[PDB]
């Protein structure tokens, strides 16, 4: 079983990996960030790198990082997806809370 | 790790309805006439709200069955993907949209009975009438397209950005509307480069894409190689010809391509040249050339045969096509699916 | 500088603050962050966006008007503290119509 999705990196490098099926998000992060490494330095751009009290983990387009301990399948990845590789610091505390407004007066107000 | 997908009933196309007009017969040569005349541009007018209703009906069949290219993706999951059918009664099979242009209305007017002999017509109503025939005899701007079951190759002569504009349009049009069980793709190039998006796509797959003529020979030849010559089918022969329908793209200009093209093809492939090679470009039946602005000119062909109607190379079709990126885009949403 | 925060308005009016990646290009991001705001709206017990026949899904401005496809998130003045639109743009390709006189 497998799974293939773009994984992105600095500062946006697509690129394209071959992943697990069913072990957990947490086993495999460690590895998939040397083949990104790998690869990087090959069209030239420097190896992911940050400071600070923290560490890499794998995050969907708002920020969220997935669960550590369950399969891809058992969230919803699927081939073709679409994933970030991030540095979480300390520091990293996430709003979380979401509001209801008609999306038709909010865009008008903005020329009415 | 792929998505399951059943397939509906079709949902219902917009309805063509002909229209069998006969036209109005001129007038035949002071208060009175204009009265003649006024009246005679007025049942012309009806029947041009008789064809522009007409014309209307066809727009939005054609439409139905060919969007545009970058719509696509939009459209991925639903029960209009992977619609088409080879069983006999569609028409669309094999049918693939390559840009906009001209076609023949589905009205069929009936010349003027009594008509005046040249000295006898009188003025407004000889120019009117004759207008009328030259442009109400066209629709403008409908998705004009290729069969895939009418010749063995189709030579595509241009520069490369629009040779490789034109090709991946082509592609996913085909990914989008034709299932992977009923057409598969193959390239050979030297140009990697270009071909990488194609990663993603189920129609690349098989039961592949290779670097040279030598390669292609031991693992897909060995199959393709196994019978036959082009043989030009209908929408009507497409019941009994074998599931997948295979389209080969040539991109690397070897020698070695003599063997199956003058031998005149095999059944179940279709090929684009990519390279201009003049082994493919000898026949202007099969030849597509670019102007600079992407205007491809072909031979005229008939709107419900494909029979060619006449030697000369005319207008065929302004090109839309899509870059390597929104190529990968499409690729990848498609890669979510199966049967 | 490697993440901008920014409110995403859905159908029909749900917010949800999103941390973006700055420098991808925003054609990248559109079709997973579709995914996002209905699996949230399913939950909320809202109804989810929807396609119409003919058209192509688009992340604009509140204003409307849609960004540019190719370009990055850093290279479009998208700040922190902005907000973006998903949003459904219907097909305008249609037949040409010719009048003699």
């Amino acid at each position: 079983q497998a799974v293939v999705v773009g994984v992105m990196a600095g500062e946006g490098v697509q690129i394209g990996v071959l992943l697990d099926a069913n072990a957990p998000v947490s086993v495999m992060t460690d590895p998939l960030l040397k083949v990104v490494n790998s690869r990087l330095r090959e069209l030239g751009e420097a190896p992911l790198e940050a400071t600070g009290r923290g560490r890499w983990a794998l995050c969907l387009v708002d920020g969220a990082p997935l669960r550590a301990t369950q399969s891809l399948t058992e969230q919803d990845v699927y081939d073709g997806d679409r994933l970030w590789i991030r540095f979480i610091a300390d520091t990293e505390r996430r709003s979380q809370v979401i509001e209801h407004i008609s999306t038709a007066v909010a865009s008008d107000l903005s020329k009415r | 790790m792929k998505r399951g997908f059943a397939r509906p009933t079709p949902e219902k196309p917009p309805v063509i309805k002909p229209e069998n007009i006969v036209l109005s017969t001129p007038l035949s040569i002071r208060p009175k006439l204009d009265a003649m005349r006024a009246q005679f541009m007025l049942m012309l007018d009806m029947l041009r709200e008789t064809a522009q209703e007409s014309a209307d009906s066809m727009d939005a069949n054609y439409r139905w069955f060919h969007p545009a290219p970058n719509t696509l993706a939009a459209a991925v999951g639903s029960p209009r993907m992977w619609e088409r059918k080879p069983d006999g009664k569609d028409l669309n099979f094999g049918v693939v949209r390559v840009g906009v242009g001209m076609t023949r209305p589905e009205v069929t007017w009936g010349e003027p009975q009594n008509m005046p002999t040249d000295i006898e017509l009188e003025p407004v109503t000889g120019k009117a009438l004759q207008e009328f025939g030259r442009y109400q005899s066209v629709v403008y701007n409908l998705p004009k397209m290729v069969s895939l079951l009418v010749e063995p190759w189709y030579a595509l002569v241009g520069e490369r950005e629009q040779v490789l504009g034109l090709m991946r349009a082509i592609i996913c049009q085909l990914a989008f509307s034709h299932g992977p069980d009923h057409v598969q793709m193959i390239v050979v190039s030297s140009d990697l480069d270009q071909w990488d998006w194609v990663k993603w796509l189920p129609h690349f797959g098989d039961s592949m894409v290779y670097t040279s003529v030598r390669e292609f020979a031991a693992e897909q030849a060995e199959l393709f190689a196994g019978r036959g010559s082009f043989t030009p089918r209908h929408a009507s022969s497409s019941a009994q010809t074998p599931t997948p329908h295979t389209v080969i793209i040539a991109d690397v200009d070897d020698p070695q391509w003599e063997y199956v093209i003058s031998a005149e093809g095999v059944d179940g492939v279709t090929f684009f040249d990519l390279t201009g090679s003049s082994m493919w470009t000898d026949i202007p039946e099969r030849k597509l050339q670019f102007d600079k602005t992407g205007v491809i000119e072909a031979l005229p062909r008939d709107r419900d045969t494909w029979m060619v109607i006449d030697d000369k190379a005319w207008f065929f079709a302004l090109t839309d096509q899509v870059s390597i990126a929104e190529a990968e885009e499409f690729a990848q949403k498609l890669a979510q699916w199966r049967l």
